[PDB]
């Protein structure tokens, strides 16, 4: 019906300025207003502000004072949003909201804007194995730790996609401007340690691929 | 500013039961000229855009199925679902359009059921970790329910809270369960000054906490 195309993810350093666009198609730009909603902490939604493209009416929230200034484009039929003085708390996903009527509002796909003072490092992985000689469970669990990579994401598979069942991927945590994650799969005792398993991690931003046999 | 509160935060439901959500505002959101209530209910899928379901808190939008209906006016706002489906796993919000600035709700998420519990996932540190100058012992909590759980790290009988990195996952799509990892990192000479490391976790379905430990030497 109406398409709200935005920009992609951006890797910015703290101190610079980022610009977020929201392309409009299928409807006239000079009739309806555009709003912006900031989504923080996964679930919490914060209202940024709004702009009327015809009469240049601009209102902003008290939490976004001297930070967000809204600008519209009357020739390319798109909206612009720029941020000033980016800090560590601005790591959030931003959406453009189309205020058509009081009945329905359309949304975009969102722009992932992460900010860190951070260099791209190859991930260092270490295999994990239980140090006990015997156990009571019929299943043996294994894993491998992924530490020291930037940026998100890293695709972690097991045995080249053959051991797809029973895999558990944990979300990353930011520690000293770099993310760390882990994974755990369940293996029956009839294979380990007679049959070897491998960890396959992939980083397309660094173009590396290291295989660790456990 | 007009602030809104939502209750409850989370609730576990089955397939086919009735779900009622409550949104409460501190002031009246009723406009007296047209008897309209300026509040709309939201619904956001994991990985998709948030969409609207109920506008003016009592009417249904085109494209929304007949199971989503709303009632209430002024202060109390209720969203009642007649029969939930498998695709109803989403987070709901309520937003007022009465006065500027606009505020959002706290967020309500539904869960599934039930009865998952772990026993042992203790992993000792490997030999490749100590060559880099550090040490890291991990504790996973796989196949556990509910997500309300407390983890505790014990080192030679002493409690240590610094350096604990917790990570929770979402609900599984196969057995409707959760998974949680807890990683305690430290330096290399602190690992050699201690022998025993106890991984403690307390659960709701058990009357005794599960204790398990391993030795270095």
């Amino acid at each position: 019906e109406v398409q709200l195309q935005q920009s992609g993810p951006e890797l910015v350093k703290p101190g610079a300025s980022v610009k977020i666009s929201c392309k409009t198609s299928g409807y006239t730009f000079t009739e309806y207003t555009m709003y912006w909603v900031k989504q923080s902490h996964g679930q919490s939604l914060e209202w940024i502000g709004g702009i009327n493209p015809n009469i240049d009416d601009t209102t902003y929230n008290q939490n976004f004072k001297d930070k967000a200034t809204l600008t519209v484009d009357k020739s390319s039929s798109t909206a612009y949003m720029e941020f000033r003085s980016l800090t560590f708390d601005d790591s959030a996903v931003y959406y453009c909201a189309r205020d058509d009527k009081a009945s329905f509002a359309f949304w975009g796909q969102g722009t992932l804007v992460t900010v860190s003072a951070a260099k791209t490092t190859p991930p260092s992985v270490y295999p994990l194995a239980p140090g006990s000689a015997a156990q009571t469970n019929s299943m043996v669990t294994l894993g491998c730790l992924v530490k020291g990579y930037f940026p998100e994401p890293v695709t972690v598979t097991w045995n080249s996609g053959s051991l797809s069942s029973g895999v558990h991927t944990f979300p990353a945590v930011l520690q000293s401007d770099l993310y760390t994650l882990s994974s755990s799969v369940t293996v029956p005792s009839s294979t380990w340690p007679s049959e070897t398993v491998t960890c396959n991690v992939a980083h397309p931003a660094s173009s590396t691929k290291v295989d660790k046999k456990i | 500013d007009i602030v809104m509160s939502q209750s409850p935060s989370s609730l576990a439901v089955s397939d086919g039961e009735r779900v009622t959500l409550t949104c409460k505002s501190s002031q009246s959101l009723l406009y007296s000229t047209n008897q309209k209530n300026y509040l709309a209910w939201y619904q956001q899928k994991p990985g998709q855009s948030p969409k609207l379901l109920i506008y003016w808190a009592s009417s249904r939008e085109s494209g929304v199925p007949d199971r989503f209906t709303g009632s209430g006016s002024g202060t109390d706002f209720t969203l009642t679902i007649s029969s939930v489906k498998a695709e109803d796993l989403a987070v709901y919000y309520c937003q007022q359009y009465y006065s500027y600035p606009l505020t959002f709700g706290a967020g309500t998420k539904l869960e599934l059921r039930a009865d998952a519990a772990p026993t042992v996932s203790i992993f000792p540190p490997s030999s490749e970790q100590l060559t880099s100058g550090g040490a890291s012992v991990v504790c996973f909590l796989n196949n556990f329910y509910p997500k309300d759980i407390n983890v505790k790290w014990k080192i030679d009988g002493s409690e240590r809270q610094n350096g604990v990195l917790n990570s929770w996952t979402d609900q599984d799509s196969k057995d409707s369960t959760y998974s949680m990892s807890s990683t305690l990192t430290l330096t290399k000479d602190e690992y050699e000054r201690h022998n025993s490391y106890t991984c403690e976790a307390t659960h709701k379905t058990s009357t005794s906490p599960i204790v398990k430990s391993f030795n270095r030497n």
